[PDB]
């Protein structure tokens, strides 16, 4: 992806004006510097390979993380996947009006012991379960529930100490590409919810330990990434100015153009 | 049982990594694509779309739209100054924010020529001539116009076409420069003077208005990709 | 078997790789397509503008 | 304005502790536990109705849905003998609880 | 990270005071700050608040006459202003800086403001 | 010269005598849905002399405190003539629109205008948990208009209109990115757009969906001398371009 080099120029008294235009037309000026100025011939060698739309986005960014703890009841996590709590992975996203991507997920999980009073606790290496519910399955209430079977729902299983997991997951979209933005409403009435959470039907994740509760408490945290592949990309959009406050809209207070400076003329 | 070795580096997770790894919705059929209109391949794409720079930052003019437009009046010497600031397009705080200063901060380098188009909002009935500037760094900032004039330099007459452009070229001793404000890769300034009056009739505005743009030529480019400090956050939003 | 020998990034060699899996959707990145067009943002324009002529006639 | 209401309780060190504030009207799980120190000192402890901010250890827990909530300690310890305010930040302006103030029983 | 507001006060009943907040470790226009009374006897209550990159402020429907909030961008301070000044006005005043929706994060540490003859 | 232009459009015709160029969408010109696109499966209606046709909206007052104004594209049109009825009785519809604004003063006058048609325009709301009501997002062929000032917290289901952040959050500089064209009227006098279809789906229901906002915003004010003529509109024509409809049940 080489970029252009610069020609030679010489001394020109011409009725030809590259350098005046009009900018009220709706077109940027193709002019070099090879146009206004006396240049030498240099030949670049320089690429634009790093500013793909592959390389910029294929990274992994932390989206979520959740706790759950052992010596609990109903101690499970759970999650409806978005994109949107996290600030630096929601605007490298919404500078595109569509995208088309597919996904690699990675999971960090660790641990961390509670004050038991038992003595001398001495725990084997704990195993933990990730179950993925489409929307319309059914859902777990407890640790020991039925619906941990996972005959249909996929699921991971991993003990502590090894590699972290890592899947991956198709465009799985009913339209022909993911939407970051979208300017109307679930119902026809036009009343109701108005915005992007409109579109996001995407299923819950969910969380547990698969060990019992041996003789003392043990806290769990889970850390989810996500890392776009085989990207494609339509329509850029101008980047966000003010800082986000919501997840399911796109509410801000004002904020100034830029920082000031105390004259026109100051460097 | 084939005899192996495993070697440093093995079950560890590096964020930037190219591997390949099982799926969990087998033989899923995808949604056929369509064309829709204004496809992006490269970043490099955007910023050469030329936006408009806020150059009237005066800390009473920042929440408003007077921080895009450049005063520019009916004077009685010769010589005065519209505007100056130095070319930082990443840390100064007027190319900051453009289109092509919120790419840059994405990444850590950058190199290749700058344009800048001047657009003429007055009457038409107003002329004028402008002496639009640009000087390397190894001595100041240019106090006069004579000072100025020994730069790169365009004299800019305005008429039927109301814009012009001033393309800085790239006078460097490196390849490449800093995003982030250093010493050792400045950048130098662009000021801009006047040649002679802004001369209007009778029953005319005598002060008027220019709008300033900015985009980036076919030599551009830009190199080790970072995380932006513009957006920040505490809490998870919900 | 397959084996896609490609050529490597380097500045002014080859690598090989397999596929293992039925889904392709579990590849890699491309990381190596390398594409512009940038006219369809700075040139949206019906009537081709020459750059030494006059933009209005 | 939604009137948030919640006045001093008495517990041993080492024990379950629960504090609880109802609302006026439905706020939609859109609420916030602070502490303040008896030297003058405010920082926040729950900022939802069940997640926990950066710093504060596992002893607080939140719960509660609609227009009943509570906040539960299940470890006293003398760090936590302090006031507990409860807002909410679902409609203009901001309304706060009143406090309650933990002391030690005998 | 810190708010470190002025020391404590004193006035005569229908005269003014001007409290103070000087916020470090950030940038200060990027957020806005919040002023909270909390009276010796009672809960903590909203004042309002200052946009400092555009100097807006919307006040409680209470405070909308007595209390004038301002402030300046370049020495990164944020001042309160009472005024009219009764027996009511006796209090501990907080400023904080609100941050992703209804969530205060950073807190000064509080004014005593105390009328008196 | 290629300052005049003539657009033609069914029964409706617009001449211009001073222009610049004409501004086509992201290079691409609108045209009918394909046979490997659709998936839809009964025959479209295809009206095209009847819709397809310059409607005019209504004039609205360029003053010198003047902030900005904008029109949600497919809702403007909804009680336009046969236009407007086609979308009443069926349930998707695809549609590419030609737009011309239109603005005259003197050589006295002085002023500048961004038009820009930008999609998906979400607006953002001014308390900052709800989100704004229908009646201030759009009107029926009449103008919304931005604010200098901020809009206040106090109020529960507006729209922020500050003009700086476009409504959107964003730098209001940087709208240039969108498909969009000046009017200086200094050389200007009008400023014509053309529009594809762009969504994410084949087809889509207009009537819970506007997936076009045209923003006029005045980057220079009006000024003149006295003497001069204050009164200074602006004038909105908006055409459908290969318009089709399925799905055909009652009016709603
Ligand atoms: C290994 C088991 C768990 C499998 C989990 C599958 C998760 C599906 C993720 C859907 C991606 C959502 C894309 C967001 C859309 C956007 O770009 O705004």
């Amino acid at each position: 992806a080489r970029v252009a080099d610069t020609i030679s120029s010489r001394p020109t008294n011409s009725e030809s004006i590259p350098a005046l235009t009009a900018a009220e037309t709706g077109h940027t000026s193709q002019v070099v510097p090879s146009d206004t100025m006396q240049t030498r011939h240099v030949k670049n060698y320089h690429s634009r390979s790093e500013s793909s739309i592959e390389n910029f986005l294929c990274r992994s960014a932390c989206v979520y993380y959740a706790t759950y703890t052992n010596n609990s009841k109903k101690g499970f996590a759970e999650w409806v996947i978005n994109t949107r709590q996290v600030a630096q992975l929601r605007r490298k996203l919404e500078l595109f009006t569509y995208l088309r991507f597919d996904l690699e997920l990675t999971f960090v999980i660790t641990s961390a012991q509670q004050p038991s009073t038992a003595s001398s606790v001495d725990a084997p290496v704990q195993t933990h379960q990730i179950m993925y519910v489409p929307p319309g399955g059914p859902v777990p209430t407890k640790v020991k529930d039925y619906a941990w079977q996972t005959s249909t729902n996929p699921s991971v299983f991993w003990t502590e100490g090894n590699a972290p997991p890592r899947m991956s997951i198709p465009f799985i979209s009913i339209g022909n590409a993911y939407s970051c933005f979208y300017d109307g409403w679930t119902q026809f009435s036009r009343n109701g919810v108005y915005g992007i959470n409109t579109l996001n039907n995407m299923g819950t994740l969910y969380m547990r330990h698969v060990n019992e509760a041996g003789q003392g408490p043990i806290k769990s945290t889970v850390r989810i990434y996500f890392k776009p592949k085989h990207v494609k990309a339509w329509v850029p959009r101008p980047p966000r100015l003010c800082q986000y406050e919501k997840q399911k809209n796109v509410n801000f207070s004002p904020i100034g153009v830029t920082t000031s400076r105390t004259d026109i003329i100051t460097t | 049982g084939l005899p192996v070795m495993t070697t440093p580096g093995s079950t560890q997770f590096l964020t930037s990594d190219d591997f390949q790894s099982p799926s969990a919705m087998p033989q899923f059929d995808v949604t056929p694509e369509m064309q829709i209109p204004g496809r992006v391949n490269n970043l490099m794409e955007i910023a050469e779309v030329d936006s408009v720079v806020p150059v009237n930052n005066t800390e009473d003019n920042v929440s408003s739209l007077k921080a895009y437009q450049i005063p520019v009046q009916s004077n009685s010497d010769n010589g005065k100054q519209v505007f100056g600031f130095p070319l930082q397009p990443g840390a100064n705080n007027v190319l900051n924010r453009t289109l092509l200063g919120e790419i840059l901060n994405y990444y850590t380098h950058w190199s290749g020529s700058i344009k800048l188009t001047f657009m003429f909002c007055g009457s038409a009935m107003a002329t004028g001539k402008f002496l639009l500037a640009y000087s390397p760094p190894g001595a100041g900032v240019p106090k006069n116009r004579k000072d100025a004039m020994l730069g790169t330099h365009v004299i800019w007459d305005v008429g039927l076409q109301s814009s012009c452009v001033l393309c800085v070229p790239w006078i460097s001793q490196t390849h490449y420069r800093y995003v982030v404000e250093d010493e050792y890769t400045a950048a130098g300034y662009v000021t801009c003077w006047y040649q002679t009056n802004i001369v209007v009739p009778a029953d005319v505005q005598s002060s008027c208005d220019i709008l300033c743009f900015v985009s980036a030529c076919n030599d551009f480019s830009v190199r080790m990709l970072k995380d932006t400090p513009f957006i920040r956050q505490d809490t998870f939003y919900q | 078997m397959g084996a896609q020998v490609s050529t490597q990034k380097t500045g002014a060699i080859h690598y090989t790789n397999i596929n293992y899996y039925k889904d392709a959707a579990s590849n890699s990145a491309n990381r190596q397509d390398f594409t512009q067009d940038p006219g369809k943002f700075t040139e949206p324009v019906k009537d081709i503008m020459v750059k030494t002529m006059p933009a209005l006639n | 304005d939604i009137q948030m209401t919640q006045s001093s309780l008495s517990a041993s060190l080492g024990d379950r502790v629960t504090i609880s504030c109802r609302a006026s009207q439905d706020i939609s799980n859109y609420l916030n536990w602070y502490q303040q120190k008896p030297d003058g000192s405010v920082k926040l402890l729950i900022y939802y109705t069940s997640t926990l901010h950066s710093g504060v250890p596992s002893r607080f827990s939140g719960s509660g849905s609609g227009t009943d909530y509570s906040l539960t300690i299940n470890s006293l310890e003398q760090e936590d003998i302090a006031t507990y305010f409860c807002q909410q930040g679902n409609t203009f302006p901001f309304t706060f609880g009143g406090g309650t103030k933990l002391e030690i029983r005998r | 990270v810190q708010l470190q507001q002025s020391a404590a006060e004193l006035a005569r009943p229908g005269a003014s005071v001007k409290m103070s907040c000087k916020a470090s470790g950030y940038t200060f226009t990027t957020y806005t700050m919040h002023w909270v009374k909390q009276r010796p006897g009672q809960g903590l209550e909203w004042i309002g608040y200052i946009n400092p990159s555009s100097r807006y402020t919307e006040y409680n429907q209470k405070f909308k006459d007595k209390t004038t909030l301002t402030a300046d961008k370049s020495s990164s301070t944020a001042y309160m202003q009472l005024s009219s000044l009764t027996f009511e006005d006796s209090a501990v005043y907080y400023c904080a800086r609100r941050s992703e929706a209804d969530r205060f994060v950073y807190w000064g540490q509080g004014t005593l403001v105390t009328v008196s003859a | 010269s290629d300052r005049v232009r003539s657009i033609t459009l069914g029964n409706s015709t617009i001449t211009t005598q001073e222009c610049a160029n004409v501004v086509v969408g992201y290079g691409v010109w609108p045209e009918y849905l394909k046979d490997n696109e659709a998936t839809a499966e009964d025959q479209p209606t295809q009206p095209d002399v009847a819709t397809c046709r310059f409607y005019t909206l209504e004039s609205v007052q360029w003053m010198k405190n003047s902030a900005g104004w904008w029109w949600k594209l497919p809702d403007a049109l909804s009680q336009m003539g046969l236009f407007g009825q086609n979308m009443q009785y069926h349930y998707l519809g695809r549609t590419g629109y030609t737009i011309h604004v239109q603005c005259n003063a003197s050589k006295f006058h002085q002023g500048c205008l961004l038009v820009v048609c930008v999609p998906e325009a979400e607006m953002g709301c001014s308390n900052l948990n709800n989100t704004p009501e229908f009646s201030e997002l759009s009107g029926g062929d009449s103008a919304r208009m931005f604010t200098d000032t901020q809009v206040g917290e106090s109020n529960a289901k507006k729209v922020q209109t500050a003009v700086w952040n476009a409504g959107m959050g964003v730098g209001v500089g940087n709208l240039t990115i969108f498909p969009h064209q000046w009017i200086n009227l200094r050389t200007n006098n009008s400023a014509t757009l053309v529009m594809p279809y762009i969504n994410s789906v084949p087809m889509d229901n207009m009537f819970r969906h506007n997936n076009l906002t045209l923003m006029i915003i005045p980057f220079v004010p009006l000024n003149y001398s006295e003497g001069s003529s204050p009164y200074v509109p602006i004038t909105v024509t908006i055409a459908p371009m290969c318009a089709e409809y399925n799905g055909l049940r009652l009016a709603s």
